[PDB]
DNA sequence: ATCAAGCCTTCCTTCAGGTGTTGCTCCAGAAAGGGTG
DNA sequence: CACCCTTTCATTATTATTATTATTATTTTTTTTTTT
């Protein structure tokens, strides 16, 4: 809908940031701060950030390696954020409700990673469900593509190695060309 | 380091006289300065060789600040990491890029 | 038809190297001398040029198996599987020369230097088998080059070139595994155990007797062989994935079929070595053809051309073009 | 590095009345093979205190793979058809091998680069650049004939 | 003909490795030296591809029991269990050379470089239990590959190649168990518990200074305090038994063992019981056909080795034994 | 042979884990410092693979007692209430390494590095208490396999395949008891007390100053707190103790020994009562023979350890025990 | 709402000297003759 | 005719070797973007 089911002929431009792009995307954010101030305009979640507290390298590229109390205070977060009533909730408060049961939901299913992180403002907690492995998007990406340009100032690594950018963005060998740089 | 436009648009015609990056000093090989999961778990994959990899290309993307367009001059380029004069292995791909200039 | 074709082992590999090799008990490969030290019969290795670092270029050890190796391995899988059963489902039979010549590639040692002729070189490269396995007395150009297996490690970087940046294996990828060999009759127990030996427990006791000086003779050498010996060895670790190139420098389709064909009877079959531990067993998870993907889980489901001209090859092999092949110029 | 090589003889390596019935003769034409072996491995242990067999263990030292190798290339005033033959030469080059050991299959490589008077022309795909040299051979060979080889050779 | 032989453990496995390890009070394993340690006995491990982060593949342990041991618990099975019953049945008595070369692979630890004759192979890779295990003192080769014993761990998702998936557990799987033997004559207790030892309490009382004298400083004592690292119990594991061209006698002597396998212990740690197992499951080339009762189908392969143990003799292993 | 001997425990049950494990006032067993940790030792516990949810298998804890423990226990019941009365009848007096060697399986530290010479091996194997337990110099195998004690509980259901498969537990079983220790000089109160300790009240009252010095400021005084994990009382065990071509004697010394086997305690913890147990059942190779009154059944295994408990000699024990 | 806030010694011992087969083979010469299409 | 093939001659006579040496273990902390 967004863009053509098949594009024949793709150009990106600033290429080294694509991959980058597919990771902003495939990363859903639960921001609790936010939240904790749209409903008082639940204890479960205070209790998650209190889980959150326990768990300088703070829950890195860990899926469910540690779940103290994880898993059930994120069941809990997702019921009473998805059951509150719509009616009389404000048009810029369901968007946060959304955003944050979309976050809830990315974690609740196992296939992506999780990592907590802090604001440069103050030390808010921040949960992340991100994904580390993008083959399959990429991969789905460059099967809707007839023919593509890699375009960037910054793609090769010595010479016309491209191996390390075919590995970013997971083009396909056999579909894969380094042109000579200038 | 990567992705500023240091280039004078109030001289767009002559380049000879754009002056809004005289000096640019670089102060530390730019290592580890990508932290993102796909990347870590690449550097998982790889080793060393990727870390090496993207700081080269964060060094060359930090080396690109200085020239914008064809026709400037008199462009000062410093890097006072010690390991670039250094006899040490790992930091040899940030030689050649500095081998790329003279004097 | 420049083959590729990534076979994964669900078990150890143990291509055995030449040598002298030992170990201590803790597991240090050749330990100084004057300590305890058990022989080690290590993997295939061999020095590869390898990206350690960035740009510090250097020769790591990197096991293999070896491309004389699997390609008599090839040899094999198809003389086993498709040759000899279409030899055998007809009339012809071979000679114990063509056989040795079908199989090691001469029929003997000290070949004729005399060559061969250019109707001979011509139909033999022309043939399904022998032009792969180019032996005989007057020694052939097999067309059929065979690449070491190699695992796909970040050792072998500059082996291989893209495509296998990921599924790529990094570290120590070895394991010494050890082995005991235990007196058997120092398990026994019992009359109800002995009364199969000749005579039960006299010449088990005299058996004893023997075994107990042949330590004290042991016992004066340090300061005739037994059967208790503690040992090692070195085995590739089970589930790595690795390449295997097979070149054809100008096929007939018959040859490439012949070569799909074995890959074929490739499942259950044994790699490197160890046949009593089960060692060599693998899985094909992937076969290219000119960089094609060629393999499915049931079978090839491609190479169609190949197929049939190696079928119709196939009814036409007889045993007179391996006579001719082993036949000696001077015998 | 020294790679090992061992062949060894087949007919130790039957061993199943089904892996028999292939041979002319059959067992008695293996156990005939197997009696000349003991007999020739005795004549051989007499001998130390000419027919071999077939089990063969040697070496060969080999040079590691993955090693960069240079390649001088220098010609002496030549056409322009001689440069494009040769770098035509160097795009169709990678189906062929170094040294020889083709059943080992050794020397098998991939070109790197290919610097023309030093600056680099090789891509992954073949020669990029170099086009009048492209056309000059390509006019040659359209141009190549077997009298010229024929003058070259008998006359 | 491949079998896969999925077995459970009872109580826990301890196949021991080579080398000398080490443990603390704590998990920690092979520490730093200054601190307390006590000697470990580690089981067996083996290193495998598997995926750590779904695409990175590094070589993790995972603990085994080794295939080398586990063809030595089928070989002693059918040797025990079905060849000597049949040799004492038929009154068939073998030589002290011709037992080892049954148990172990030859009779000597010499073998002479000499091959044997083929019609001598051709009998012996024809002949069941000499078919499966070769060796000897000219080698045969045989037709029976034993692999190591794997659980369907995640660590062995890559071993595993189908049918397995949801079998395969997760996590540590080992445990380490600490061993002690004190002295018994420190914990005597009475003047009635002395008078079995001869002399009586004064010569029990003898060995206590010993001991001092032993605190206050080649001989060692019994007391002694130590560990070994064990598999955990009623983990599930998959055995692969692979046969090359196999006659029906070879087949039918390997369900033979198997079936009769459960009485039998996986080797290391027999007086605390380790070896116990029960078998859950015997594909027969990617059919199963093992019940509780045992092997159901298969009826060609016991047929065939009924009517091979039905006319082993003496001489065949006494020829195979024979050295040139 | 197999016997599985299905318990009860009356007192609770501690087998002390190794590992210097710590407690706060409310669980938190290994807490994080600086919170006050308290001294625990555990019982011990074996990590068992068990169906947590359906369709997965994890590495669970389940509390035990060790095998090996249990079989020091079943051969000392053994050794003092049949062994040493036999000796005692007919007068035959063991040695210090025969006493040692018959209750800990060695005389010395050092096993000897000869093997045992088959009639040495084959008389010691007939022999019932050598063949249950081997050892010695030489390091004879043994017949007996004892196996660990497993509550009836769902961590086991992987466990107890057949069998046992009511009476199942599904919570934890461990209760953490604290046990202080108290001063009595602090606790005396009165000089009345104090008039039969030497040197009169100023001798107490200068401990106490000892005491004070020590709680301002390294020996240890007294009055300390600690908590030993228990595994809880009533809870169904069961025991498999696995037999190796058992002779008829070795069975019926089992028995012999198994009879009585509550008098003993099934663990650590003397002092405390704890270890009490009464065995609910007992099956030879499955079948029930277990009475309130001892074992009712297995008479041929009872006459022929009634017939080797005559005639059994010292000299046994001490040529089994002694080194070459 | 607080104290007592674990104590001591256990801290390995034999067995494992691996042995057999492999231990290289060819050719690197041009005459001059005789029987062919 | 050109080409293509088969068989003669010599009698040499010890034979050092490259003694080079061969399988690893290093960083480090950003704060973007402009999508549902």
């Amino acid at each position: 809908l967004s863009l053509p089911h098949f594009i024949d002929t793709l150009i990106v431009d600033e290429a080294h940031l694509l991959e980058q792009a597919f990771a902003s995307v495939y990363t859903h954010t639960l921001r609790l701060r936010p939240l904790m101030r749209t409903i008082e305009g639940l204890d479960a979640l205070k209790e998650l950030f209190t889980q959150m507290q326990v768990a300088t390298n703070t829950s890195l590229n860990v899926p469910l390696s540690d779940v103290p109390e994880l898993i059930p205070a994120l069941k809990d977060t997702v019921k009473t954020l998805g059951a509150l009533p719509t009616k009389g909730m404000s048009r810029d408060a369901r968007s946060v409700i959304r955003i944050a049961t979309r976050a809830a939901n990315d974690a609740l299913s196992g296939h992506s990673r999780l990592r907590i992180e802090v604001t440069p403002v103050h030390s808010y907690p921040m949960l992340l469900s991100g994904r580390s492995n993008l083959q399959r998007a990429l991969l789905g990406l460059w099967n809707a593509t007839g023919g593509a340009t890699l375009v960037s100032a910054t793609l090769f690594t010595t010479g016309d190695n491209g191996s390390l950018t075919r590995w970013k963005l997971e083009v396909p060998t056999e579909r894969a060309a380094f042109l000579p740089p200038v | 380091w990567t992705g500023i436009d240091l280039s004078d648009h109030s001289l767009p015609d002559n380049p000879e006289l754009d002056r809004l990056l005289s000096d640019l000093v670089i102060t530390r090989i730019p290592v580890g300065q990508n932290r993102s999961l796909t990347h870590e778990r690449r550097t998982a994959i790889g080793g060393f060789r990727i870390i090496s990899q993207e700081a080269a290309w964060h060094f060359r993307q930090g080396l690109g600040r200085l020239v914008r367009r064809p026709g400037v001059t008199h462009k000062n380029l410093w890097v006072l990491d010690a390991r670039i004069y250094g006899g040490a292995a790992w930091v040899a791909p940030f030689r050649q890029i500095l081998d790329r200039y003279k004097k | 038809m420049q083959i590729e074709v990534t076979v994964r082992n669900i078990t150890p590999i143990f291509s055995a190297a030449p040598g002298s090799n030992y170990i201590t008990i803790d597991g240090t490969i050749n330990p100084p001398p004057g300590v305890s030290r058990f022989p080690l019969v290590r993997t295939r290795m061999m020095y590869v040029a390898a990206d350690v670092g960035d740009g510090v270029i250097k020769s790591v050890p990197l096991q293999i198996v070896p491309g004389n190796t699997m390609r008599s391995l090839l040899r094999r899988t198809m003389l086993k599987h498709v040759i000899e059963p279409a030899l055998v489902e007809k009339g012809n039979k071979l000679s114990i020369g063509a056989y040795a010549t079908a199989y090691s590639g001469n029929a003997t040692g000290n070949p004729d230097g005399v060559p061969s002729s250019f109707d001979e070189i011509a139909t033999m490269r022309a043939h399904p088998f022998i032009g792969l396995f180019g032996g005989g007395p007057r020694m052939l150009e097999g067309r059929l080059m065979v690449d070491s297996l190699y695992p796909i490690h970040t050792n072998a970087e500059r082996i291989l070139g893209a495509g296998y940046e990921n599924e790529m294996m990094s570290g120590p990828i070895t394991q010494v595994v050890w082995a005991r060999r235990m007196d058997p009759i120092l398990n026994l127990g019992s009359s109800e155990d002995v009364e199969v030996i000749n005579g039960g427990a006299v010449a088990a006791n005299g058996w004893i007797q023997d075994l107990l000086a042949n330590s004290k003779a042991a016992a004066s050498k340090k300061k005739g062989r037994g059967l208790k010996a503690f040992n090692a060895h070195e085995v590739v670790i089970p589930g790595l994935k690795w390449v295997w190139r097979i070149s054809l420098d100008r096929p007939t389709d018959a040859q490439v079929g012949l070569v799909l064909l074995a890959l074929n009877k490739m499942t259950n079959e044994r790699i490197a070595g160890g046949h009593s531990k089960d060692y060599g067993r693998f899985v094909i998870d992937g076969v290219s053809l000119n960089g094609e993907q060629v393999w499915s889980q049931s079978g090839i489901t491609g190479g169609e051309q190949y197929f049939d001209a190696v079928a119709e090859a196939i009814d036409g092999l007889s045993s007179k073009e391996f006579e001719q092949f082993a036949q000696s110029a001077k015998e | 590095q020294v790679v090992w090589a061992r062949r060894m003889d087949p007919i130790l390596n039957l061993g199943s009345s089904e892996d028999v019935e292939v041979i002319n003769g059959g067992a008695v034409a293996a156990n005939g093979w197997i009696q000349d072996l003991l007999a020739n491995s005795k004549a051989a242990a007499s001998k130390k205190k000419n027919g071999r067999g077939l089990k063969a263990f040697n070496a060969h030292e080999v040079v590691i793979p993955g090693l960069k190798w240079v390649w001088r290339i220098s010609l002496d005033r030549p056409t322009d058809a001689q440069v494009g033959l040769v770098l035509l030469a160097l795009n169709k080059m990678t189906n062929e091998r170094i040294a020889g050991g083709h059943s080992k299959d050794y020397g098998r490589f991939v070109i790197d680069g290919v610097s023309l008077n030093g600056e680099q022309v090789w891509s992954q795909s073949g020669i990029t650049g170099g086009e009048q040299y492209f056309d000059a051979v390509a006019e040659a060979i359209d141009g190549l004939s077997s009298k010229e080889f024929e003058q070259f050779a008998q006359s």
